[PDB]
Order: structure tokens, then C-alpha cells, then sequence
RNA sequence: UUCCCC
RNA sequence: GGGAAUGGGAUUUUAAAAUCCC
RNA sequence: UUCCCC
RNA sequence: GGGAAUGGGAUUUUAAAAUCCC
């Protein structure tokens, strides 16, 4: 009964971080000691002439971005467990995430480690440009 | 490619997710899956009323991070730490008419005793976020879980559960150790349970002292010790160890049965979490004491090894000046240590395993008294901590009482218990009927040592030369209190004297 | 099995439909089915006067369609919209003689405590169109429904019932919400009976006004709100919610008594839907006081929000001038404010849990009249909007009364109110026993202000040294009005105000 | 007790287009937002060598065309509803349908769609030459 | 409240079958601890009690009951309850049953009409609630009288003429 | 319909 | 696999059935 | 086998 | 009268069956 989610090559790295009091910290430690990225998943089929905006409601990636689900790329939603936000709710959830092409193979730490800025909507040190 | 079982979506909808609100590439719906990547059709509009039950089955613990601790520990580590073992066994109940294909935890049993009944409540996937909320869930069928039937209107919510949790833990564990070793005999669904009360993460220490952190609070993120964790919800850092990963085959039940007649009445979990934790004991002391291994003084230990060596010397010294025996057998000392080297008798030793010495200095003695009753008729027999299954009528014994629990003495395996005191011996069950040749004896104290030398000693047991007189001086008056000191402190330790029935202190009166 | 009960065929006909009048594939008669496809046979002329029963049982609301809104909402939701809550429940009948596999609507109840018996009615397949009609039906076959054996021949027309229905939704709700949600404990007998009263649509605009559409009118197709829906009869847009998918065991009466005590009186539509809400209330509400939510002003919260303050300051103001207690207990204050700066008095401050105030002055308390009654011995007390079981005789005291039913104070959960003005508070039950050591508190005003100059004022209750002449200047007759009116308003919302039995009005005089 | 006439699959559209004002309005919705035709129509067989009329008596279809039942062609008399008929009588029941080959998929939303050329007896812009 | 108990029922056969359990009957008897009459046995010492000293007695003595479908009453209690009241209900619990019965006893002996031919004891407090009652109405209506000084009082609801206030400058209007 | 025993 | 049980009363009609109450 | 609804 | 559901995993053999554990 019910529908499987996950692969095998996951099921380390989700269980840690799903008991951890802190599970960036702990996302973080787990690739500095070697360990592997979280994979499959959700990326897009897209024509890659977008505006290159960080979050989006379509997929709006530039040609040195790659667009991918926003809930694939949250390791909140990854783990079922709780946001850190104050509310409660992801930012990711729902909407499209744009993630360089040279760090797309661990959009879920791209996300952890970098945020957007306010008045251009670009990720800070990718693509932004206001200073 | 395979896949897992772990987060699995146990919701009846047919469909799958958007591409926007999946989590993973097998999440999503057929509709939008090409090619090996996913489309937006810009005319389907995303759900926003979903609520899809993920499954917290099937964990794999098997990480290897630098600053973080690994919960299973192997059993040559869990023996060095066999005073925080702790059994634990879930049972559970089935998802229903909403969601099928997760078990959820509905009575949580303990070593301990407690049973703690949880109302049915998982994690749910919604729109915004992961909804830890009370789900649909029904007893499993069968015969032997009927009794989980009335615990499905009895449970308590999870906030609740988890700080008593926490309150049993610290005050079992406060006086024993600084750390909870989980004994487990399946860790699947006690992994899946555990996630609902366990937080993992570097070592840390207590917020208000020195001691490892064990206990973790969500409403101020701090930590504590068993001493200090009042009112915290969550266990921090516990070890675990499956006992069934031994080499154990079938049920639980039916290898702990191989061994012990006291503990039963199977699926209850409280009951099974006991059976776990003596099969466990079994298999890693009932074979033989082990003296490599050394544990930690916690309490009153080095008083209580003095207060018996005090007694021994004093009885040994009083029935071998009272009655005279030509011959005295160290049953079961393979030291040659003489408890009283200036006594005018010869000695004997031996015990009853074969030692690592191959030496003629002891003798072979796997003493029974269907065996070896005639063997020592003669003189005197010191069993001193050698259990028999009956004792000759010319002994002097002291024995262990395992029905008097302890920090020293836990719960062992069978009826014994197993002893800590610088090392673990598993003793067996006690019995009365061992001591039918012999009496309790008396309370006495006996000097010899010159009397050269506040409140004057009016006690008549105190066999001394100054006793025969007015008052009994000051040094012996102190000395007798010492000894009256050790003397409750070992028989309140457990230890119980036995002596010969024809011993008497008047024998000693005249030594003087 | 590909099968569902949705529009199943209910007649007693052994034979299906010709090709060209079956409705489906599995409605063909087994003569014409040939490798899968239907072969018309000129030899079996196609039926002109059959007559089917068609089920309307299964309904699956789960559509996903951009522009249209979705009948079943979040529980986020239904607590924005509890001012919209309206139970639902139906008591069906068994379609006997004609036809056999279908229910029928028969007793239909609401939390507002209407039930309307509707004649059994069905909607029948004939070879030109689906007929609506009455149909033979029987009471179910049981004894707890024995009481529906009248009203089978006490029953309207559907025509009549629906415009029944809207007509009492609309003079229910239009003063509380712009919507209605229905509030469920099984939503399939419930859907199917929706299906006789309920039209759904894209989301529309009242005909007359600006307002939600919330009713839908079949003689002239318009849209009306609630204001505006005298002659309209079916329900547009409605809202649900299913209570039972809160993941519960047993029945409705079993879940409805382990909280509440003052409904009962199972398998009555009226009854099971007051029940219905009353548990969705409980489970909803009676925890704790969240203030994230915001409700929408909808009457005269503005005003009786200034004129329990004006009251509160006025009140105290009035008291410690009275007697000039040296200090005073304020108890029950979400936050560390005095009613009075200007007060010479030491004010201490105690509540059991304060609304995350920094200001820490605070002392814990929880408390219980048996427990604290040598806490306050010396003086004044106040308790303003504090729920305790008894209060002490040295106190004023502000107390809502739950008997009060209005806008902003809906019916509540065993006996208490939901009280909703900014924020949703549950209120227990009013108890007069509470106020045994108290007496009611007069009106009266009073203020020290100077003042400068259509009957001129003339009343006993106007405390001012302005009074104390022969006349009373026009500022202090203006605000002696405006204070006489928001007393009024104060006690009108259900407030009710008490103070120690020495109060009286002779010593305000003396504060001049 | 009595008979099942319909499948799983068409659970959701059924129970839609039931509650519906507009039902024909409603289906075109359901078809726009990615949902799934009406299925379990009642297909014919025969030589496809008909008079190729749009609605007949007898199975007549031609060679392009595929003829159907006309009950499981109209939508209301799958959801069970009132006809927008003048008189409240069906035109498709008790006759045969025509559907074109191509359009076979979705024959219910083909007759809301289409109509009749009433001076030749076939589908307008499918089929009729007096256009 | 009463020296008695009156047990109101609606099928007495069950009830009666109930009552062997713990009933006890016999000759009219006294307390053993004052002039009251005896509604309590004790089989541990043979003795009786009134209410006020029926500390430890286990039965009850010499009660009374009336069984209210003997009455004319047709179907079940609840049937016959819910014609008349909206609050009590939740059939099949004793005592919601019993709730019900009383109820129905209550409405067909007393919501008719007050019987002034019936007269009841003086339980307590009884004539000083009339006496203040008697006050307070005297006071407030000369009051009023005297500070409005209104026309004509309509003294709704009272058959007899008996002013409060007979010397007050108002004419009176009296109905039933 | 329900329960007990194996 | 073995086995047991399915309450009490009133009324009417022709031992049985029906109705009603508990 | 079990539960919910009538 | 209407309707729903019957948990998780491992191993072996030829998708299915069997065995074992929970
Ligand atoms: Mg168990
Ligand atoms: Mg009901
Ligand atoms: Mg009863
Ligand atoms: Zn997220
Ligand atoms: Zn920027
Ligand atoms: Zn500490
Ligand atoms: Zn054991
Ligand atoms: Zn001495
Ligand atoms: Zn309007
Ligand atoms: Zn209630
Ligand atoms: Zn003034
Ligand atoms: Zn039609
Ligand atoms: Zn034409
Ligand atoms: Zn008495
Ligand atoms: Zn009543």
C-alpha cells in the first residue's frame, strides 16, 4: 500500500537530518565529512530565455541557471520536519528556485547557504548586481 | 532504479503531486514527467487542500559524522555501560480510511515498568508545511492484539508522552549513569518511535553543570543532565543496541524462555521490554565474571568493601579463637590471602572454575552437596560469597541477597541479580532453604589488640577486657561504634552472615 | 473493482438498456455485446415506457478546475469562518418497492435547530429525460430509528424545503458572514443530499449589491447574498468541512460526550448537527487564546471595547478613592499595565501565564478559591474578565456571562460561549454561585475635572463637585451622557459587574 | 443491491458537472484545467458504409466516422440532469450518433461543441458540403 | 425538602424488580435519634432513621411511588416527553430517563393551572421572603408614585383590589 | 447476532 | 477444531401471527 | 474480518 | 439500505508462492 518517494541512495542523509536539533548544521557536516549530495530531485524541461529571477511562479531560468521545483529544493520539506521560519511556512514551497548551473548538483545546500535580495529578487553573489 | 520505503506516501489519492509541491522526481504526477524531467502545463492549477500521511518507517542510522555520536554502539561497549541499559518495545497501530501503509506508536513500554499509551498522530504533508497532527488509525488484527483495542481511547497527547518520557529517565537513571542505552530486540518500528522523542547532534554539556547533556528543550534550547531536566521534552544523544543482531532466532519470547522462568505475558510492552533487557543480561554475564573490565564508584562502594572486609576478619578471628578448628577451607578464594595470618590453623584453597594458572597452589571444588557434603567433615568452611545449593552444618557463610535491590544491584536474569562493585557479578536467586545447617549470626564485637589508651558504652555485646568493669574505655567505646557502623552498612548493603549453629560468644569470654 | 455506486441503476428490471438508450458501457444489455463493442440487433425493439431509480450516492467533491471554488476547505479556514458554522445532518429513508439500492433524504437538520422533512423523492431514468420525482420508500429497519416512522407521511415538496432552507441560512448568517460552512460528521449522505439544494459555479456577485453571492435563483437566473435572497432557492458556493477525517473512533455521540454534557438526543437531524458542531468547536477552540488570528469587525466591537476600559478605569478610579486601601492585587492582566497611573496605591500583579510580556513583575498564579484564600487577605482584589471559580469578598470583578448569545458571542462547547470580538476566546459556563461574597455594582460617574459652561442634567448618580451646588455645568452633562451610554453598552454585551458588599457612594462625596 | 453503471475514472467530472449551474460550461472547464474526458461510452460496430447523417435511427456512419449510443453522448444524460431543451426532451437518445474518428477520444465534448446542419442531416465544418 | 420519598416511575415492573434490591417494607416507625418518621432501615443494627440520621443505613423504608403511564399515556416516555419539552433528552440513561419522567409527572400536574386549594408546609424561610417581598413592593411603588406621579396604575395581574399604598393620589385598573 | 474454549 | 445463547409482559385475531410497552 | 452511515 | 479497509520488512524458489521477523 501507498507510493514509494525516495531512493535508497537517500536514506542516510534523510534520517540524520531528520533527528537533528539543527538540521542545516547538520546537512552541512554531513557533505564536509564526504557525504553525497541529496539527489532526485524535481528539475525542469525549459527553454532557458528566462528573466533568471531566484523564486518564481514559472520556470524562469537564465542560460547559466537550471529551474527546479521549489519543495525538492527545501531540505525541510526533504526531511518532514519542522521550518525554522517564525510562521512556520517554507518560501520555497509552490514556486520555482533557479539554481546556477555550477552548483546544480546540490540544490538543497545552494539553498541553505545563499538568500535573495530584496529589490532585484536575484540570488546574493549570483546574478545580483545593486552594489 | 529502486526505491525506498522511508517517506513513502501512505494517502489514498490516486494522483501525484505538482511540480511545485513535490518533494522528490517520484512525487510528481505522470502528467508532467518527460524525457526524465518535468513540464509546467501552464493551465493545471497545484492542490491546495491535500493532506498525504508520510511514512516514518524504515530509518537508516548508519551515518559517520566527525562531531556526532553513533546511536548503535557495538556490545563490548554496551557492557561497560550495562547500568544504563534500558529495554524498550513499541506496539503499534494501523493507519486506516485515509491514509494506508504506515504503523504508527500506541503503547511505549519500559524496563521500568511504565507503559505509556499515545494517541495515534503522525506526519502529514500539506500544502505549506508538514503537519505533525492525529491521524485514522485501527488495532491490528488477530487474537493476541485484541487488547489494544480499549488503548485507542486512552491515549495522551505527544507533548505529554514525551516528558514523561524524560521525567522516568532522569529519575531512574540520575544515581547510574550519564548516558540511556536503549536494549531493543527489533529496531524498526523502535527507530520509527523514536523519532517522535529523540533529537541527535554533537556532544554538548548541562547548562547548569559539568555532566554530559542527555535531555534536549524545544522551549528554550538548552540542555541538561538527568539532574536538571526538569521539564525538558526530548532525550539528547541516547545509545541503543538490537539484541536480536546476537545471532537470536525466532520470537523474543521464545529465547528468553530458553532461560528464565520469571518474566512473561508477551505484547505488552513493558513486558517485552524486560524479557529484552534479561536476554540481554544473559547473554553478556550469566556466562562468567569478567575482571578486565572495571566500572565507576557511584556510591558507597569503597565503604561497603571495607565494612566486609572488617566483618570477615572479626568473625574469622572470633570462631577460630572460640572453637579451635585444626583445618579452615578458603572455599572458592583462589587467593592464598589469610584473612587472619596469626591464627594457629592450616589453610586451604580453592575454586570452582579452573583459574588461568596451571600451579598446584589450588585445588579444584565444584561444590555440591550432593557431592561433597563428607568431603569437610572436619574443622571449619569459610564461604565467603560462594553460592552453593546447601551449605554443611560447620560453616561460616556470608551470601548475597539479590531480592535487595540497589544502585549496587540490578535486576538480573532468572530470579539473581547482577551486582556492580568494581566489577559485575551476576548472582543467582536467592532461597532460604540453602541455610538449614546453619543460624543468623549474632551481632557481637571482640578485641584482642592491647588496651592501651564521649559517652560511656553500655552495650553488653562488646567482648573486651574493659567491658569487664565499670565502663569500657573510650577507644574501644569509638571502635565499637565503627563496627556497629559497618556492620548495618554491609547487611544493608544485602549481605547476610550465617554461622554454624553451635557457635557461641561465652567460648570467647574466657579467652581473657 | 472498476465499479462505483455513483448513478448506479437501482430498478428491478432483470434486463438492461438498448444501445441507443444505455447511458454507459456497463448499462448495455449482455444481447448486444459482441468482442467488447455493441451490435445493433434490429429483433429487440428498444423500451418506450421503463422506469429506473438512479443512485446518487458516491459523490467524490475533489474536482481541481482554475476558475471555480473548492467545496471542501483546510481547517486553517473553517477557524477564520467559525462565524459561518453551520451543522448539517440528514436522517434518510430506503427505497422499497420499485426499486431497491438507493437512500433518499428524509429529516434534515441544522445547528440552528430546524429540522424540515422532505417527501422521498428520487430522480428516475425514463427513455426521454431524467424525471424528479417521488418515489416508494420505508423507514430504515431499526429500532433507533423508530421515531422517523411518522414523518414519512409528514413530508414537502423539495420545492418548498430548499426555499425553506435558503430563507433560514439567510436570516441565520447575514449579520455574521458572507458564507456558510457546513460543518459534517460523514459527508456522503450529507453530499447526496447537498445534491437536492446545492448548485455550484464560478464565484459570483450579489444582483443588488457588492457583496459575496451566496444564494442562486432557478425562475430568473440570478445571484443574491444573503441580504437580498427572499425567493431564491438553492445554495450557491457553499462550504464544508468533514469532523470525522480529525482522525476519531467510534460514533458521533461517543466523541460528542467525552466533552459535553448539555446535547444529546442521537439519531435527530437538529440534535446531531448541534452535536456535530459543538465537537468541532471543542476541537477547534477550548485550548488557549491565539491571538495570530484577526477576526473582521462586524457589529459594535469598537464601541464596547472603549467602554469596558472607560468602565474599568472609571470603576477603580472611583474605589480607591473610596477607601484608600495601601495596596492592591490585580490579577488575570495579560500585560504589566495599571488601570490608573495616577493612583497612589501599590499595585502588585499576579496571573498564571501573562501574553509574553518583558516586564516580569508579574507573579505566577493559578488560581483556585479553596487553594488562595489567605493569598489576598488585605486589600482590594481585582478580577476583570478572570474565569475562577469563586472570588474572594474584597474584590471587583468583571465577568462575561455566557447566557448572552449575540453577534459576537456564539453558542460554545458544554454549556460555555465562543466569544469572538477581535480574537475567538472560549468562555465556561456562567456559575451566579461564584458571586456569593460579592454584590452587584451600581452606576454611577465621577470626575475631578474642572469645568466651564437639552433639559439640564438632574440625577443622584452624577458624583462631582460640580453637583454639589445647585446646578451642573453642560461638559460634565455631555459626559455623564456619554458614560451612562457605554455602561449601557457594557452591560448589554453581557458584561456583569460586581463589587464588595461595603462599597457604597457616600464616600466619593467625601472626596471633595 | 442494483446495478453499477459507471467507473471510478468518472467519478470526479460526474460529480462536477451534477453540482454545476452550467454543466456544459463546467465540462469545458474540467477539459481546460488538464482533466480527463468522459469514458465508458457505448461504441458501434459496423461496415462503415453508412449515410454518414449526424443523427440516425440505425448505425450510419461512414467511413471517417465511428457511430456511438446516442445516451452516452450527451452529457446530461451521463450526469442525470435537466436538458436546456425546449421541451426538456434529448435529441441524441433513441438515436445514433456520428463522431469523426479523430475527435472519437472526447465524444461528449464533440456534440456539446458541434452542431447540425438541419437543411443536410451531418455535422457543420465535419463532413457537410452545402457549406 | 420532605419526610418522605416519592419514587416517580414509568414502567413499575422493571422498577419494583430493582426495588427488592433495596427497599424494605413494614408498620410505620419513628428515628431512633428524634419525632421524625423513618425512610432508612439498617439491617446492621436493627434500627431506624429519618434523613437528618441516616449516617450508614442501607435500605430504604417505607417509600412511595406512582407510575405516570397508568396516566392515559400511549408510546414511549420519550415520545410523550418531547411534546411538551425541548431541554431534557438522551434516551436509554437512567437517569436522563428519570429526568424525563419527572418532567412529564410535573407537566401534568402542575403546568395547567396553580391549585390555590392546596396548601404546603413551611419548610423554611418562607414567611420572611413573603414579608420582604411584601416591603420591597410597598416601598418601590410609593416611590415611584410620589416622584412621577403618574395618572392611572394598571395593577396587571392581581384579581384582588388590595392597594399597596392606599393613600397615593393615582387611580386603579385591576385584571386578570 | 453474540460469547467461551482450542 | 469444539460448543452455547438470543429477556419479560399485555392485547387482539385466527397453537400461531400481529400490535404495543419494558 | 472490522468499522462508519441510514 | 449505502460504503470502506484489511500494516511493514527480509530471504528463497519458480510476477507468484513459501518461510521468517515485527
Ligand atoms: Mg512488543
Ligand atoms: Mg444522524
Ligand atoms: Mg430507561
Ligand atoms: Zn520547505
Ligand atoms: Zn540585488
Ligand atoms: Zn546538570
Ligand atoms: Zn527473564
Ligand atoms: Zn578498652
Ligand atoms: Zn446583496
Ligand atoms: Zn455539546
Ligand atoms: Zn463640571
Ligand atoms: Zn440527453
Ligand atoms: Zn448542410
Ligand atoms: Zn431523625
Ligand atoms: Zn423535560
Amino acid at each position: 500500500a501507498g507510493n514509494a518517494t525516495e531512493v535508497p541512495a537517500n536514506s542516510t542523509v534523510l534520517s540524520f537530518c531528520a533527528f537533528a536539533v539543527d538540521a542545516a548544521k547538520a546537512y552541512k557536516d554531513y557533505l564536509a565529512s564526504g557525504g553525497q549530495p541529496i539527489t532526485n530531485c524535481v528539475k525542469m524541461l525549459c527553454t532557458h530565455t528566462g528573466t533568471g529571477q531566484a523564486i518564481t511562479v514559472t520556470p524562469e531560468a537564465n542560460m547559466d541557471q537550471e529551474s527546479f521545483g521549489g519543495a525538492s529544493c527545501c531540505l525541510y520539506c526533504r526531511c518532514h520536519i519542522d521550518h525554522p521560519n517564525p510562521k512556520g511556512f517554507c518560501d520555497l514551497k509552490g514556486k520555482y528556485v533557479q539554481i546556477p548551473t555550477t552548483c546544480a548538483n546540490d540544490p538543497v545546500g545552494f539553498t541553505l547557504k545563499n538568500t535573495v535580495c530584496t529589490v532585484c529578487g536575484m540570488w546574493k553573489g549570483y546574478g545580483c548586481s545593486c552594489d | 532504479e529502486n526505491v525506498t520505503g522511508l517517506f513513502k506516501d501512505c494517502s489514498k489519492v490516486i494522483t501525484g503531486l505538482h511540480p511545485t509541491q513535490a518533494p522528490t522526481h517520484l512525487s510528481v504526477d505522470t502528467k508532467f514527467k518527460t524525457e526524465g524531467l518535468c513540464v509546467d502545463i501552464p493551465g493545471i492549477p497545484k492542490d491546495m487542500t491535500y493532506r498525504r500521511l508520510i511514512s516514518m518507517m524504515g530509518f537508516k542510522m548508519n551515518y559517520q559524522v566527525n562531531g556526532y555520536p553513533n546511536m548503535f554502539i557495538t556490545r563490548e561497549e554496551a557492557i561497560r555501560h550495562v547500568r544504563a541499559w534500558i529495554g524498550f518495545d513499541v506496539e503499534g497501530c494501523h493507519a486506516t480510511r485515509e491514509a494506508v501503509g504506515t504503523n504508527l506508536p500506541l503503547q511505549l513500554g519500559f524496563s521500568t515498568g511504565v507503559n505509556l499509551v499515545a494517541v495515534p498522530t503522525g506526519y502529514v504533508d500539506t500544502p505549506n508545511n508538514t503537519d505533525f497532527s492525529r491521524v485514522s488509525a485501527k488495532p491490528p488484527p488477530g487474537d493476541q492484539f485484541k487488547h489494544l483495542i480499549p488503548l485507542m481511547y486512552k491515549g495522551l497527547p505527544w507533548n505529554v508522552v514525551r516528558i514523561k518520557i524524560v521525567q522516568m529517565l532522569s529519575d531512574t537513571l540520575k544515581n547510574l549513569s550519564d548516558r540511556v542505552v536503549f536494549v531493543l530486540w527489533a529496531h524498526g518500528f523502535a527507530l520509527t518511535s523514536m523519532k517522535y522523542f529523540v533529537k541527535i547532534g554533537p556532544e554538548r554539556t548541562c547548562c547548569l553543570c559539568d555532566r554530559r547533556a542527555t535531555c534536549f528543550s524545544t522551549a528554550s534550547d538548552t540542555y541538561a543532565c538527568w539532574h536538571h531536566s526538569i521539564g525538558f521534552d526530548y532525550v539528547y544523544n541516547p545509545f541503543m543496541i538490537d539484541v536480536q543482531q546476537w545471532g537470536f532466532t525466532g520470537n523474543l519470547q521464545s529465547n528468553h524462555d530458553l532461560y528464565c522462568q520469571v518474566h512473561g505475558n508477551a505484547h505488552v510492552a513493558s513486558c517485552d521490554a524486560i524479557m529484552t533487557r534479561c536476554l540481554a543480561v544473559h547473554e553478556c554475564f550469566v556466562k562468567r565474571v569478567d575482571w578486565t573490565i572495571e566500572y565507576p564508584i557511584i556510591g558507597d562502594e569503597l565503604k561497603i568493601n571495607a565494612a566486609c572486609r572488617k566483618v570477615q576478619h572479626m568473625v574469622v578471628k572470633a570462631a577460630l579463637l572460640a572453637d579451635k578448628f585444626p583445618v579452615l577451607h578458603d572455599i572458592g578464594n583462589p587467593k592464598a590471602i589469610k584473612c587472619v595470618p596469626q591464627a594457629d590453623v592450616e589453610w586451604k584453597f580453592y575454586d570452582a572454575q579452573p583459574c588461568s594458572d596451571k600451579a598446584y597452589k589450588i585445588e579444584e571444588l565444584f561444590y555440591s552437596y550432593a557431592t561433597h557434603s563428607d568431603k569437610f567433615t572436619d574443622g571449619v568452611c569459610l564461604f565467603w560469597n560462594c553460592n552453593v545449593d546447601r551449605y554443611p552444618a560447620n560453616s561460616i557463610v556470608c551470601r548475597f541477597d539479590t531480592r535487595v535491590l540497589s544502585n549496587l544491584n540490578l535486576p538480573g536474569c532468572d530470579g539473581g541479580s547482577l551486582y556492580v562493585n568494581k566489577h559485575a557479578f551476576h548472582t543467582p536467586a536467592f532461597d532460604k532453604s540453602a541455610f538449614v545447617n546453619l543460624k543468623q549470626l549474632p551481632f557481637f564485637y571482640y578485641s584482642d589488640s592491647p588496651c592501651e589508651s564521649y559517652v560511656p558504652l553500655k552495650s553488653a555485646t562488646c567482648i573486651t577486657r574493659c567491658n569487664l568493669g565499670g565502663a569500657v574505655c573510650r577507644h574501644h567505646a569509638n571502635e565499637y561504634r565503627l563496627y556497629l557502623d559497618a556492620y548495618n552498612m554491609m547487611i544493608s548493603a544485602g549481605f547476610s552472615l550465617w554461622v554454624y549453629k553451635q557457635f557461641d560468644t561465652y567460648n570467647l569470654w574466657n579467652t581473657f
